[PDB]
This record gives C-alpha cells, structure tokens and sequence, in this order.
C-alpha cells in the first residue's frame, strides 16, 4: 500500500531513501514524533523540507536560517520550482484508481508544502531577495505560474507579504524618570556624578537593550562577523558590540582620571551603584561593561580606592565578577532562570555559533557519497534561536532623549587608536597610585559639586 | 591533581577555536559541542606527570576589546596564535604578549607561540621569522596544522612544560 511515484530519470525526488543519501539522529522531534534529520544530499534534504506525509516546521525554520552554507539562493529557488512541478507516474498498460490517490495524496501536499517554504523564506528571510532583485523576479513569476484552486489563497497571502516587505507604547505605566545634580534640559552638566545613577543605569539599558534586538540571525550564521566584510554583513552586531566597548572604557576613564583619591572612591561606588541597578533590570551586558571595566589592569591596580569603598558594595561587585568565573557557569544558570525583559552578554553565543561551525564538519561521508551535515545548522540554529527569545519582550522604562544623547554620542577614545588611549589609561594609573614602594601623592579636587550618592531607591512612590 | 588554567589569544581568523577543539576532541571523531563543560576540560599525562588542562578560548569575542585583561588576568599560561598565512595576525603577536606581560604584572608569564596552518591562502610568515620572534621573547616556538591535527600536543605540553618551569625556577 504505497503511492507508485515517477522514475527517478524525469523527477529526482521519486529517488528512494538509503544510506547514501539520507541519516538520521537516533531520537525522536520534540512535540511531533517526526524523525531527526541528521545529514542528507541537498536533493533529500528539499524532498523533507517539503514531504508529502506531514508538515515539518521546525526542520524548515532552521533550514531557511542557515541553507546559505550549502546552498545557493537560486538554487533553493530553482529546487522548489522543480519539487512543485510533478509529473504523474507513466500507465502500465491500460486506462484514475491510483493515479486520482497520487494528486491527492503525493502532488497536492507537496505542493502546499513548497508554497509554505516561499511564505516562510519571504516573510522571515527577505534579505535573500533585497540582496538579489533577479531571486525575487523568479519568485514572482513563479507564484504567478501557479493555478490551483486550492492554492489560491496561499499564493495570494503570498503576494501580501511581497507587496508589505517592499516598504520598509507602554503596557503598565512605566516609573517617574530620576534626576541628581543636572536638572532636566541642561545637556551642558551632564557626567557620571551629576546624573542619577538610576537613570544612567535606565537609559543605558534602553540603548543596550534596542542594540540586542536589533541583532538578526543572518549576521551571525556562518561566523560572518569575523570575516573580512564584517562591516557589510554583521552592522548591528558590531555597532552593539562598540557601544559596550565605549563604555567599559568611559568607566575606565572617569576613574583614573580622578585624580584625588576621596573624589575617586565616590567616582568607583557610584559605577558599582549603577551595576546595582543594571543587576536589578536583568541588563548582563551592562553589568559586564562594568565588570570588564574593573579588572581592566588601569583600575584593578587601585588598591588604595578599593580599599575605602563600602563593604556593602564591595560584595555587589565580587558577586557581579562571580558571574564571569569558571567560564560563565553562574551567568549561564542566572540568566536560563530569569524571565524577559532582559540584555544578555552576546559574547557567549558568539563564542559557541563559532565553535560549532568550525568544531563540525561542513560534510559527513558514507558509502563514498557526501551528505550535508544538518545537525551542524541545527545547533547553530539553536544558538540563533535563543539569542531571538530574549529580543520579543522591551522595558517599561521612559526613554529620556537627552541622557540617551549624551551616552550615544559617548567618546572617550576621542581621536586616539587604542594601544595609545589604554597606554594612556595605564600610565594614568600609575601616577594617581605609583608601584610600590613608591609613596602615595595627594591630588587637588576636581568637582566642585557634592559627592553623596542619592542611593539607588525611587525618589517617590508609584 | 594539578590542575592549569590556559588562555588562548590572538586575531580572528586564526584558527584558536580548531586548535583548543583539537587538543580536547578524540583523535577519531570530527564532532564537538561546546555549550557542556567537557568541552574546554581534559586530562592528560605530560613527562609521566597526571594533570587537568583548563582552556579559555575566546574566539568570537575580539571586538569586545576591553574584555581581554579579564579574560587574560584567569590564565597560568598563554597560547599566542598566529595564522602562517596572515603576516598582520604574526605583527600583532607583540601587542598580546605586552598585554600579557601587563595583566599578570610580571616580566616572564608562562607563554608560548603557536602558528597555526588551516587551507589557502599560501604561507607568508616563514618559520624562521617565528623562531627568531620566539628567541627574542626568550619562548617557545611551536607550529600546528588544523587539517592533519599535527603540533597540537606539542603546543599545549609545551605550554604546561613552560608552567612547570617557571614554578621551580
């Protein structure tokens, strides 16, 4: 009782299952009691992205993310096209019965299947067909091609999601914006110490967390963002990757260029007081910018600092570096058991997209024949796809446009490379604290305003 | 059991991620996962001396340019690679090891150079560049290729040699 296809000779697909074309991960799909695929040809590979028996969503999620390895655009294009366009087997030697079974069981699903994968690839990678005008010209031709009754409404949600591509709130209320020493519009006072450190911590996550979500999945599957046209391909990665930078670095420099010691313990506890609060909206980039910049060797040396800041944040500190220890283990638990909305540090899932596709190999070989490796792309897959469940959810926080200016337009670098600014940094440490047994100098004052934290606490209730 | 907290440093595409994988991966099994803990752990013997090698390889995360003293500050001993077909990621090794040098406040960190060999381009840094490189910092020089698994042993025994060393002395 199966359903006779054509010859392999006219449709390439009818080619039975064997070990040289197509293997499997020994388990079972999550939800679906659907076998794993674990590597194939790309002929094989299509024939189940778009199987006649059931639907499988996850395996075209994860093809459609990372099939650019192994396959052209053009040719999945082409391949599907090919898929769609079934002929019916050839007559024995008589005359419907088995031939009326084969267009509603073989051809009619198959063909749904491949109008599925060109609504997928279309509403959630689009970029194929920006990147490639000729791609989206043979698509449009081809959906036009397209006459069953049964397709129609198909093809033409289709279109509608063609047509929108090429044209490119507060929830509960959020809580009252915080101000220190600057008042609300003058830009011109504006620092670490003026500002609220509530409100740095905020509009920093603000910032952080429109970086992370900004992300997509295509600037990372194939490790893109360290090869040479980075630039081109991985632009809101790096981007988000600079501004953590910066800051690490403003850190840095807000502590070793206050001078005075006394104006330097305030400078240090009010960066811990902002990891507070970073810690507190679940922002591990922010409380990582911090962490990064306190073991930096310009202000890890600072003992004499270190030693007058309270014991209090003494312990939020060590507790924040703690996450980064023995690689990441208590980060890794922290964040798998709280909930959105939350920043995480990028780094680690860059690190492991990395490793598995250099760790893996592309193919996998058996009985002479090369089969794709797929469960290579499932993994990075997941990766990608975990790094997407935490950019859904945004903050209830207001933005407040001129704090966001001012870390925006953040410059600490200012003209200088980056060996010359660290090397500066550096030998800025060591003037304001010299090497033993050199003894410790005295600084004059550089703020003229009050020192005193306002604390990390809302100023009023709501 | 002694146990060595390794780091491997140098510019991207560089081929640090295929070597570290090398190093803990089976000889046999071209496969890796590096989300489980297994993964930057393995035991190994060294002149009949039973030790646990600990590899931080960072690959990925070189634009985050300020994490590199934390990342750095957690190592006993360093890999310092260079890809022999990039004469820039060969220029840059001085800067890693001067960071090095800093992070750890010492003049002589446990270290050696490892020039990795993957696929084409052709090579550009010659070995005798890399020797001469390697007696000026008063180091090792130990070259590897990622296709045939060739000097990843010696590389990182190397390093754990140099450790030993440094820890008498």
């Amino acid at each position: 009782e199966q359903m006779r296809l054509p010859s392999a000779d006219v449709y390439r697909f009818a080619e039975p299952d064997s070990e040289e074309n197509i293997i499997f991960e020994e388990n079972m799909q999550p939800k679906a009691g659907i076998p794993i695929i674990k590597a194939g040809t790309v002929i094989k590979l299509i024939e189940r992205l778009t199987y006649h028996m059931y639907a499988d969503p996850n395996f075209v999620r994860t093809f459609l993310t990372t099939y650019r390895s192994f396959c052209k655009p053009q040719e999945l294009l082409s391949l599907i096209i090919e898929r769609f366009e079934i002929p019916e087997p050839e007559p024995t030697e008589a005359d419907s019965a088995e031939l009326k079974r084969f267009r509603k069981e073989y051809i009619q699903p198959v063909q749904l299947r491949v109008l599925n994968v060109c609504r997928h690839w279309v509403e959630h990678h689009f970029y194929d067909f920006e990147r490639d005008a000729y791609l989206l010209q043979r698509m449009e031709e081809f959906i036009g091609t397209v006459r069953g009754k049964a397709m129609k409404k198909w093809v033409e949600s289709i279109t509608k999601i063609i047509q929108r591509k090429k044209i490119a709130t507060f929830q509960s209320s959020p809580p009252t914006v915080e101000w220190h020493i600057s008042r609300p519009g003058h830009i011109e006072t504006f620092d670490l110490l003026t500002l609220h450190p509530i409100e740095i911590a905020r509009q920093l996550t603000l910032l952080e967390s429109d970086l992370y979500r900004a992300v997509q999945p295509s600037e990372l599957v194939g490790s893109v963002w360290t090869k040479e046209d980075k630039e081109i391909n991985s632009p809101n990665l790096l981007k988000m990757i600079r501004h953590t930078t910066n800051l690490t670095l403003w850190f840095e420099k807000c502590i070793v260029e206050t001078e005075n010691l006394e104006e330097r313990v305030a400078v240090v506890s009010r960066i811990i007081e902002i990891l507070q609060v970073f810690q507190e909206l679940n922002n591990f980039n922010g409380v990582l910018e911090v962490v990064s910049a306190m073991n930096s060797s310009p202000v890890y040396r600072l003992d004499h600092t270190f030693e007058q800041i309270p014991s209090r944040q003494k312990k939020i500190l060590e507790e924040a570096h703690e996450l980064s220890e023995d690689h990441y283990k208590k980060y890794l638990a922290k964040l798998r058991s709280i909930n959105p909305p939350c920043v995480p540090f990028f780094g680690i899932y860059l690190t492991n997209i990395l490793k598995t596709e250099e760790g893996n190999p592309e193919v996998l070989k058996r009985h002479g024949k090369e089969l794709i490796n797929f469960s290579k792309r499932r993994k990075v897959a997941e990766i990608t796809g975990e790094i997407q469940q935490y950019q859904n959810q945004p903050y209830c926080l207001r933005v407040e446009s001129d704090i966001k200016r001012f870390f925006e337009n953040l410059n600490p670098m200012g003209n200088s490379m980056e060996k010359e600014f660290t090397d500066y940094l550096f030998n800025k440490s060591l003037e304001i604290e010299p090497r033993n047994p050199k003894p410790l100098p005295r600084f004059p004052k550089k703020y003229s305003y009050p020192l005193k934290s306002p604390g990390v606490r809302p100023s009023n209730p709501r | 059991m002694t146990e060595y907290k390794l780091v491997v440093v140098g510019a991207c595409g560089v081929g640090k991620s295929a070597l570290t994988i090398q190093l803990i991966q089976n000889h046999f099994v071209d496969e890796y996962d590096p989300t489980i803990e297994d993964s930057y752990r393995k035991q190994v013997v060294i002149d009949g001396e039973t030790c646990l090698l600990d590899i931080l390889d960072t690959a990925g995360q070189e634009e985050y340019s300020a994490m590199r003293d934390q990342y750095m500050r957690t190592g006993e001993g360093f890999l310092c690679v260079f890809a022999i077909n990039n004469t820039k990621s060969f220029e840059d090794i001085h800067h890693y090891r001067e960071q090095i040098k800093r992070v750890k406040d010492s003049e002589d960190v446990p270290m050696v150079l490892v020039g990795n060999k993957s696929d084409l381009p052709s090579r550009t840094v010659e070995s005798r560049q890399a020797q001469d490189l390697a007696r000026s910092y008063g180091i090792p020089f130990i070259e590897t290729s990622a296709k045939t698994r060739q000097g990843v042993d010696d590389a990182f025994y190397t390093l754990v040699r140099e450790i030993r060393k440094h820890k008498e002395k």
